[PDB]
């Protein structure tokens, strides 16, 4: 069966670089994503289809138009990004109660570590209240888009997880 | 009628902007489609680098804006080598935003015989309805 992964976070989180430099494309030339960005290929055997929802403001109301169907949710931090920390722990937990996400995988990317400024993982993990769930299977990851750093031990685990249930 | 003007808005504001192809072993551009892929009166072309031809992973990019909202988006491509059938694909985006512009990529994985009779027809629908229909014809080199 065909895998569906379900790519959000907040507008500048690094959603579509990752999803680039994952393929091994080019990041130098991204831009806002006015859309979706959707990916289908062959990792480990998988056969996925990824979705990558532009995150600003306008687009966001239409996330849920893309929940059906989806085996796992990637939720994409910008780790050095204290300021949206709270709305982006909102709109997570909002995420968290939508039925058309329930027994979906949870992977967060805690991204853009390569920053100065990054909060750890247990920071972040802290302030998404991440401990308090139990409705899903999570796993935090930090890593760097940019430099390729901790991008397919997030995947590689995501997809095992999925395929165990 | 209200639905034919609803299906009229919706062809007027749909538009493929561009097509690509990559090297999916190295993530390089092969060759990427300018160039009205949605005007008429032209046959649309692909002039590719040969080595095309030798790799084993090969990506196709497409990006298209729609005016309109639609609930029901698919897509149908195939290419054909004259009658016969190299590649069918088919994907269903179901929802598409208004005022938004979309990108879907697939990986697929001699010459003087294929340049010039390679086409890939990309036939777009809302539901049923047919919303666009392109064609690109490839020339290898
Ligand atoms: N330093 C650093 N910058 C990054 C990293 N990832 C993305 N960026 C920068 O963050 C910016 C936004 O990256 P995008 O990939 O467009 O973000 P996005 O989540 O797709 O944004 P939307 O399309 O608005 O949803 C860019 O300026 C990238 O250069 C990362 O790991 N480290
Ligand atoms: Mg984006």
């Amino acid at each position: 069966r065909e895998l569906r992964l379900l790519m959000l976070g907040l507008d500048n989180a690094g959603k579509t670089t990752i999803l680039k430099k994952f393929n091994g494309e080019d990041v130098d030339t991204i831009s806002p994503t006015l859309g979706f960005n959707i990916k289908t290929l062959e990792h480990r055997g998988f056969k996925l289809n990824i979705w990558d929802v532009g995150g600003q403001k306008s687009l966001r109301s239409y996330w849920r138009n893309y929940f059906e169907s989806t085996d796992g949710l990637i939720w994409v931090v910008d780790s050095a990004d204290r300021q949206r920390m709270q709305d982006c722990q909102r709109e997570l937990q909002s995420l968290l109660v939508e039925e058309r996400l329930a027994g979906a995988t949870l992977l967060i990317f805690a991204n853009k570590q390569d920053l100065p400024g990054a909060l750890s993982c247990n920071a972040i993990q802290e302030a998404l209240e991440l401990d308090s769930i139990r409705s899903h299977h999570w796993r935090i990851q930090g890593c760097s888009a940019v430099t390729g750093e901790d991008l397919l031990p997030g995947i590689d685990w995501l997809l095992d997880d999925i395929s165990s249930r | 009628s209200a639905k034919d003007e609803r299906a009229r808005e919706i062809l007027r504001g749909f538009k493929l902007n561009w097509m690509n192809l990559r090297d999916a072993e190295t993530g390089k551009i092969l060759w990427q489609g300018t160039e009205d892929l949605s005007v008429p009166g032209v046959e649309h072309e692909a002039r590719v680098p040969k080595k095309i031809l030798k790799c084993k992973a090969v990506s196709r990019e497409l990006n298209f804006s729609s005016t309109e909202q639609m609930e029901k988006f698919r897509l149908e491509q195939k290419v054909y080598f004259k009658g016969q059938c190299l590649e069918e694909w088919f994907f269903e985006f179901g929802f598409v935003i208004p005022n938004s512009t979309n990108t879907w990529q697939s990986l697929i994985e001699p010459a003087s015989v294929l340049t010039g009779n390679v086409i890939i027809e990309t036939k777009f629908f809302d539901d049923d309805l047919l919303v666009s229909t392109s064609r690109v014809r490839l020339f290898y080199v």
